[PDB]
């Protein structure tokens, strides 16, 4: 029947008394004891005394509706400020649906279902016990802190398992945890199917940890199947296998080191003394205590055979949830006290403003924002009771790592707690420091030195290959081999793509020390020797070859000699342009110098004033071709001068590389004129030492032509030592002709 | 507590808003209440629908309040407990008219498995079969109406509108649905008011004042319940509002909301569900009197309120409800269909389950909610009870979630002939079918959206002022580009805006272009200068023909001819295209030619081999100085040919763009050496053999100093503005190359003297 306690603000209860002993009677007496203690306790409602209105639920939805209709039929009995209940998920859901319309808030103590966490459907519902999906955050935290990333998730067919697994999957994204595989465990589908499903979980040897959001029987039978298969695993299990020796039973299996999340509790000492003192005579308030006494002790009050039995003999143990009921009733009491201290300040008694329930403001404002201290504390200074914005409580979970080293088997040892912070005692875990790792589940292809990296993720998100590009292909973003500098390995900068301007200019001797020194030595000697004839300027003119030929010869030797030395220079934008201008003019004037002398001999077989005019006209024509070609060619620095797989070694002018073939063509016309001039000479008697030099020059042009072919093939792609040596040979041959031209002067003067 | 307690074998409850709660509704409460009673008696007096059992009712009142509805709804679930005014078992109830009333009752009845169907609760919050599982409807939900309003606004080209709503669950629910529909049709709401049901002075005046303070929006949408529409219309008359209201099914075609304040609701568009009036119900209501209607406790108040008298003191008690002062409510067919829903569903459930007898079998003592509703109500198909049509509209069918179908009408307040009455204007089956016959407020449909008007691409400055979703157009972009809606970016200084205005393309610069206007002027002198070179060549052609020994110009005259020969050629380069090769040669050509010619004259004025070497050395010294500065200037030739004269992008032009002042500075020391050697001559007092030539040199150099001292200021004042001002610079350079030919004519006339 209805339990009524005299008071002012009567409170409601919905415990499942029907007679159930360890779930119905215990919590009813718990809230009665808490209310009795707080009625006489100061600092909370000194004047007004709370009441009680306890109605059984019978663990049925229809019975729950019928009983809870009494809580809304009043003030639609004294106006009830709130009801306490929610032992079963369906009963709590139904009562929350009924009570939301009448603006009567409730606080729950055992409704851990995740379906009630939405405020869109249950706006005026709150609970003290944490819901079943807060364990997911602790799961990811402990998995990440222990370097475990490859997980084999195991679910359940029930709503609890599905909600837990979906919460874990959603929250693991921020924890960088990927699900290797997801499976389902039905309500005992088949004994033989469990072997198949555990094989489906263990198909991957890389993964070693497995989340176990399953009930007690499912976890026990899965562990039995694993022991039958004789597999080794570490299971970060859930409250279903929470510090229970019945689940493991006698099958040890691979349960060693299995992390278990278990709900905490307070060893209330004051309630034990009160509960041990109940008798069916003094405690006449309870209408179901007589039935409980009759059922528990197997006697009838009518036969007068119940006085001998008493609760003083049987030991008393709380069902890990008496703390939650006391917390809920004291949260309601503190909310009422906050009402009194904020709505009736003038009078210490119940003012006229508190006559209405005011449930809408009460629950929204001063129920979700309560921070009362822990009651009946065992001096563990935990407290931290605070309903969140989602109308749900928070609590701590005692981690119970399985161990068997001390008692042989079935020894649950506490390691740490999860209360707004992860705390694991590694020194207590059996996997101590002297071990080959704490059974590392690890990840897939995760450990890489960052020197080689591909990061393509062929399979799972955690899996990513780290294979380097063969030329290292200027890797910048560590994902795709970029092309910032080129297709080969750059200087790589600070681990990224780069473009090294490194190149060889051949300045410090290298393999062309000979030609570098030969060209400079020959140029100085030729210039000094040429000035000997100019000192007199009267002796040579009487033997023909006047100043017109002497000036051309002096200019020609100077231009070609200096053209060899200018080759050793930095190939800037100016150097490439003058590279064509180097041999485009020096080779032109020297060829035209001998052509004019040869033409004069042929024409005599004169015009001394116009003798130089024809020589420069041919030189200007060669310059006209040079200027018309360089504008089209537009010489510039060429970055690409190395093979595909080698680094940047040379920065030779790319435009001049194509112009090199045209440079020979430009010199071909000068060579053709020289050959034509030599033929016009025909007989060369008396003082004709230049004819022998002309024949040597013809061989020199042939030698240059012979050396021109490797320039296109190999002599340009090499270190340019051969290319620089060719300039010295051309200059030396021109100086050899000069040595065979001013050979009379070498001997006549001496 | 006043209620109807008609008993029977099976009881069907009901919830109607009789009280609007001292007052009594005349058209929404009483009219719908009598429809249910009219349908109930027809079911009893029927042979082809549920025979042998009579149906009772348990109709209550709601006072248009959701909280009061819950208290009355608790009477329905009283008989479903059986644990301890005898209660009667109820198979199902009829939902309240208001959406807020239906939501509260549906949530309560869902737990006890009592089916409920409404007749006017058009709300989009319901029809979600996860919370209000036991709730079907005959009317379409509140999301087709949002589309209908959006289509109507788009049809009349109405963009800037204002919306209001009630604090009840019917108000804000449909506003959100209307938001996407407005956004899809490129229209926006000015403001979204949320006015409550508290009073008029506190909130209603403020809502009207906010709309009145901005007369820009002349058309607004009224998505509010009928309860709140009465006081707002009255409040509009006090504030003298002149808006064109667009109402939902709340206002509908009611003729009682606008009573005494009809002068403000002129031309108001109202949306009402289509429903063919039933002729049978007309006879029942028109022959209804308090002397034969003792079944309705609220009828006495309705009679005392509609016909003003007391049962004006005592009335004649002979007048009856006639067509002169009575109109059919639009949502009456829905109420009749709602009653017949259970009547047909229970017939399909009673006879089929117990074919043995057509009575209450033993299996029907305890009713079921899951099987009765889900299977039978969701598939019941039956033709309209009292209607002369047999089309798809006559038959009533529940959808997957339980609904009707979109048949919204478009009414209009269309006063004509001195009588105030609504008149149909269109239909919204699935397409717009409005006909242009509505009599608007003043003389035509009111125009709106004056905050934003269609502008032109010329401005492209669609900036947003402090208000929202109405941009005003202002001209911007003085030959810029607009690549965004509200920004006018400045393009490149050397480019011109494109026709599409999305970019700023490079305009084609104008060079000298050879044959042209006065810019081609120096070309004529350049052509004349070429003739001077030919004349100089002619002088050279006559020079080699036995040159005079006393002239002593074996090679100095040739150098002078060479100097002046390229001087005319240098003019061609300056008037040619600004090529990188030409730009480099322009500075080198002018400096070398001027220095060489000046050096030759100075050397001649001041054996013969040494002066030739000295002339080449000094010219070479200037030449190597030119290339010394060239490497710091010509190195920008790849970067040359760049646009210049960037004065607000006023037709920018391309030129060398490098060594602008450097070229002027280069010519400074080129002529400084020339003038220094000119004054060093001291008239060259020497033998008369070359004194006449020296006098010619002393005259040409003196004129050269004067023109050079005058040409340089001309270069400075003509800087920039190419092809208009650089033409003068080009003309001066061509003139500079022309005058030195005249200076070279002094040796020519001396050679002419030798000729004859
Ligand atoms: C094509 C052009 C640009 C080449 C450079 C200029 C040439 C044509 C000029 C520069 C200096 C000139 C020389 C200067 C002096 C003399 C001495 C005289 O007794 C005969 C002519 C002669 C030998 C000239 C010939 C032409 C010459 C070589
Ligand atoms: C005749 C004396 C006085 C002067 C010598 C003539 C000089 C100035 C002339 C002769 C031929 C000319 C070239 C003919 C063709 C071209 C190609 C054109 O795309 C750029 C200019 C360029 C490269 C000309 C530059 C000037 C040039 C080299
Ligand atoms: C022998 C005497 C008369 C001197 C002749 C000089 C002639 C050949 C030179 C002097 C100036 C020269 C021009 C200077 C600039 C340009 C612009 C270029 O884009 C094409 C070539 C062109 C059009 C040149 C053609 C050749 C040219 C006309
Ligand atoms: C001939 C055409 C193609 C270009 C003419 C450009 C003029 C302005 C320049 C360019 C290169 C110059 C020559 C470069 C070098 C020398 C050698 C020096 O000891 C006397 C002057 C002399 C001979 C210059 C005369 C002027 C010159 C010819
Ligand atoms: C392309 C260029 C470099 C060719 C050479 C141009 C210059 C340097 C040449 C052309 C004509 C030459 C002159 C020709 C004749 C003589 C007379 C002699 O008794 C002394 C040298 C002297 C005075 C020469 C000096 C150098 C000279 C001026
Ligand atoms: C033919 C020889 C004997 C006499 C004439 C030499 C002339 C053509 C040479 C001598 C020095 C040279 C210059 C040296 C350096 C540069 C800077 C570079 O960024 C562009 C080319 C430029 C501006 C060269 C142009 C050609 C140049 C002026
Ligand atoms: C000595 C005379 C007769 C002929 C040579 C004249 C010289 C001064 C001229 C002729 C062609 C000219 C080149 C033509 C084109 C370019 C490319 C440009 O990006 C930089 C300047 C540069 C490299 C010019 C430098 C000066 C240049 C080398
Ligand atoms: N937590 C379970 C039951 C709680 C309990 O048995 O204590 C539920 O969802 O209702
Ligand atoms: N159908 C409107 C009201 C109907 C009426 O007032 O009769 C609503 O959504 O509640």
């Amino acid at each position: 029947k209805v339990l009524t306690l005299e008071g002012d603000l009567v409170l409601g209860g919905l415990f499942p008394v029907h007679v159930n002993e360890h779930r119905g009677i215990q919590r009813l007496e718990a809230m009665l004891f808490a209310l009795d203690r707080i009625n006489r306790d100061p600092h909370l409602l000194p004047g007004v005394r709370l009441g009680a209105h306890i109605l059984d639920s019978c663990s049925k939805d229809t019975h729950a509706l019928e009983q809870a209709l009494d809580f809304v039929r009043a003030s639609l009995p004294t106006a009830i400020t709130g009801v306490i209940g929610g032992s079963y998920s369906d009963v709590s859901i139904q009562v929350a649906n009924l009570l939301r319309l009448f603006q009567i808030p409730q606080i729950s103590y055992a409704s851990t279902s995740a379906k009630l966490s939405d405020k869109s459907r249950y706006d005026y519902f709150a609970r003290t016990v944490p819901p079943d999906f807060f364990q997911a955050k602790a799961m990811a935290e402990i998995l990440r802190f222990f370097n475990w990333t490859y997980v084999s998730t195991v679910a359940s067919e029930g709503d609890y398992g599905e909600t837990g697994i979906e919460a874990f999957e959603l929250e693991a994204r921020a924890r960088n945890i990927c699900v290797a595989t997801s499976e389902k465990v039905g309500r005992a589908m088949s004994r033989a199917a469990f072997e198949g499903v555990v094989r489906a979980l263990l198909q991957k040897p890389s993964a070693r940890v497995a989340v176990l959001f399953t009930r007690s029987e499912d976890a026990r039978e899965l562990l039995a199947a694993s022991q039958r298969l004789n597999a080794s695993f570490t299971w970060v299990a859930s409250d279903g296998w929470g510090a229970l020796e019945s689940v493991v039973a006698g099958s040890e299996g691979a349960a060693e080191g299995a992390i278990t999340i278990e709900l905490a509790s307070y060893p209330i000492s004051d309630f034990a003394s009160y509960f041990q003192s109940l008798d069916p005579w003094n405690n006449s308030r309870n209408p179901w205590f007589r039935e409980f006494w009759e059922q528990r002790f197997r006697c009838s009050f009518r036969q007068r055979d119940c006085a001998a039995h008493s609760l003083r003999a049987v030991p008393f143990e709380q069902e890990s949830k008496i703390m939650f009921v006391v917390n809920a009733v004291y949260a309601m009491a503190h909310a009422l006290h906050n009402m009194h201290r904020a709505l009736c300040p003038n009078t210490t008694r119940l003012c006229d403003a508190m006559r209405p329930v005011n449930g809408r403001r009460l629950y929204k404002d001063f129920v979700l924002n309560v921070k009362f201290d822990a009651p009946f504390r065992p001096a563990d200074t935990h407290n931290e009771v605070r309903f969140d914005r989602f109308g749900d409580g928070i609590g701590r979970y005692n981690i119970f790592t399985y161990l068997r080293a001390g008692s042989g088997r079935y020894r649950y040892q506490k390691v740490g707690y999860w209360a707004e912070g992860l705390t694991l005692d590694t020194s207590l875990i059996p996997w101590a420091s002297p071990s080959a790792g704490p059974l590392p589940a690890s990840r897939c292809s995760e450990p890489c030195l960052q020197n080689e990296v591909k990061s393509v993720q062929p399979g799972e998100v955690c899996c990513w290959l780290c294979i380097p590009c063969q030329p290292y292909e200027y890797r910048l973003d560590e994902f795709t081999c970029a092309d910032c500098g080129l297709g080969y390995w750059p200087n790589a900068s600070l681990t990224g793509c780069f473009e090294l301007p490194q190149e060889y200019i051949r300045w410090g001797d290298a393999w062309a020390v000979g030609p570098v020194t030969i060209a400079c030595l020959g140029a100085l000697a030729t210039l000094f020797v040429l000035g000997v004839f100019v000192r007199h300027n009267a002796t040579p003119v009487v033997k023909a070859s006047g100043r017109e030929l002497c000036y051309i010869l002096l200019g020609g030797v100077f231009l070609c000699y200096c053209m060899t030395f200018i080759f050793i220079a930095k190939p800037s934008t100016a150097v490439c342009t003058l590279r064509r201008l180097g041999l485009g003019t020096a080779f032109s004037v020297c060829y035209s110098a001998l052509l004019t002398k040869t033409n004069r001999i042929a024409r005599i077989f004169i015009s001394p004033a116009s003798q130089v005019a024809i020589c420069l006209a041919l030189i200007s024509g060669q310059l006209l071709i040079v200027v018309a070609w360089l504008v089209v060619e537009a010489p510039g620095t060429g970055k690409e001068t190395a093979p595909e797989r080698r680094e940047v070694v040379t920065l030779r002018c790319n435009h001049r590389d194509a112009s090199m073939l045209g440079s020979l063509a430009y010199n071909v016309l000068l060579i053709a004129l020289c050959t034509l001039y030599a033929f016009k000479t025909r007989k060369c008697p008396e003082n004709f030492n230049e004819a022998k030099f002309i024949g040597f020059t013809m061989y020199t042009t042939c030698i240059i032509w012979l050396a021109f072919l490797p320039i296109f093939y190999v002599t340009s792609s090499d270190y340019r030592v051969q290319t620089t040596t060719m300039c010295v040979s051309v200059s030396l041959s021109g100086s050899v002709v000069l040595g065979c031209l001013f050979a009379p002067k070498l001997h006549i003067i001496l | 507590r006043r209620e109807i307690k008609i008993e029977g074998d099976l009881v069907l409850g009901g919830l109607f808003p009789i009280n609007e709660c001292g007052r009594i509704n005349e058209d929404r409460g009483i009219q719908r209440l009598e429809a249910m009673l009219f349908a109930i008696d027809e079911i009893n007096k029927d042979d082809y629908l549920l025979p042998g059992v009579k149906l009772g009712v348990h109709i209550l009142d709601t006072c248009s309040r959701d909280t009061y509805a819950l208290e009355q709804s608790l009477e329905f679930v009283r008989a479903s407990l059986t644990k301890v005014n005898i209660p009667l078992l109820i198979a199902g109830v009829i939902g309240g008219s208001y959406s807020s009333v239906s939501i509260q009752v549906a949530n309560l009845l869902r737990l006890f498995q009592i089916p409920q169907i409404s007749y006017a609760s058009t709300s989009a919050k319901l029809s979600d079969k996860s919370r209000y599982d036991y709730f079907a409807r005959t009317v379409p939900p509140d999301f087709y109406q949002a589309k209908a309003m959006a289509e109507i606004l788009r049809f009349f080209n109405w963009t800037y509108v204002s919306t209001v709503a009630s604090e009840g669950d019917y108000g804000e629910t449909g506003i959100e649905a209307f938001e996407q529909e407005a956004r899809l049709r490129n229209i926006c709401i000015a403001t979204a008011e949320k006015v409550g049901r508290s009073n008029i002075r506190k909130s209603y005046d403020s809502v009207i004042r906010e709309l009145l303070q901005k007369p820009n929006a002349r058309v607004v949408v009224l998505f509010m319940r009928s309860d709140d529409s009465r006081e707002l219309i009255a409040a509009a008359s006090r504030a003298n509002a002149s808006f064109t209201w667009v109402a939902s099914d709340g206002w509908g075609a009611q003729e009682s909301i606008i009573k005494g304040s009809e002068h403000v609701a002129y031309g108001a568009i109202t949306l009402e569900l289509a429903s063919q009036p039933v002729r049978q119900f007309d006879r029942y209501f028109q022959s209804l009197n308090p002397y034969n209607n003792h079944r309705n406790p609220w009828f006495r108040d309705f009679w005392e309120q509609k016909f003003q008298c007391s049962l004006r003191r005592v009335c004649d008690k002979h007048l009856a409800i006639d067509s002169s002062n009575y109109e059919q409510e639009s949502k009456i067919m829905f109420v009749v269909n709602a009653v017949y829903a259970m009547a047909h569903a229970l017939h399909k459930m009673q006879r089929t389950l117990c074919p043995n007898t057509t009575k209450l079998c033993d299996a029907m003592k305890i009713l079921d909610g899951k099987k009765l509703y889900k299977d039978y109500l969701l598939k019941i198909n039956f033709t309209a009870p009292f209607n002369p049509n047999k089309d798809a509209d006559s038959i009533v069918k529940f959808d997957t979630f339980g609904d009707g179908m979109g048949r919204y009408n478009v009414f209009n307040f269309q006063n004509v002939g001195g009588k105030y009455s609504y008149l149909k204007v269109g239909h919204w089956a699935e397409t717009l079918s409005l006909d242009v016959n509505s009599i608007h407020w003043s003389r035509n449909s009111v125009p709106t959206s004056q905050c934003s008007d269609p502008c032109a691409p010329n401005e492209m400055k669609n900036m947003q002022p402090g208000d929202v979703c109405c941009w005003i157009c202002i001209p911007c972009e003085p030959y810029e580009y607009l690549a965004d809606e509200f920004t006018c970016m400045d393009c490149g200084s050397g480019q011109w805006p494109t026709a599409d205005l999305t970019g700023c393309y490079d305009l084609p610069e104008d060079y000298i272009r050879w044959e042209d206007a006065w810019a081609i002027g120096p070309v004529t002198i350049a052509c004349l200068g070429f003739m001077c070179t030919c004349m100089v060549v002619t002088v050279f052609i006559k020079h080699n023909n036995t040159p005079l020994v006393k002239a002593s110009g074996r090679e100095l005259c040739y150098i002078l001819l060479f100097g002046v020969g390229l001087s005319y050629c240098m003019t061609f380069f300056f008037i040619a295209k600004p090529s990188p090769v030409i730009c480099a040669l322009r500075r080198l050509g002018l400096g070398s030619s001027f220095a060489i010619c000046y050096s030759a004259l100075l050397t001649k004025t001041n054996k013969f081999i040494s002066p030739s070497s000295q002339v080449f050395i000094c010219l070479g010294l200037i030449l190597v100085q030119i290339v010394m500065v060239s490497v710091w200037l010509i190195l920008e030739a790849p970067g040359t040919r760049r646009y210049t004269l960037a004065e607000k992008r006023e037709t920018v032009i391309l030129k060398c763009n490098v060594k602008d002042s450097s070229m002027l500075i280069s010519l400074t020391y080129d002529v400084i050496l020339v003038i220094l050697c000119t004054v060093y001559a001291f008239k060259t007092r020497k033998c008369p053999e070359n004194f006449n030539e020296a006098k010619f040199i002393g005259f040409t150099m003196y004129t050269t100093c004067i023109i050079w001292l005058a040409f340089l200021p001309i270069f400075y004042v003509t800087s920039s503005d190419y092809r208009v001002q650089t033409t003068t610079m080009c003309i001066s350079v061509s003139l500079s190359g022309f005058v030195v030919l005249g200076c070279l004519f002094a040796p020519k006339v001396h050679i002419i003297l030798f000729q004859p």
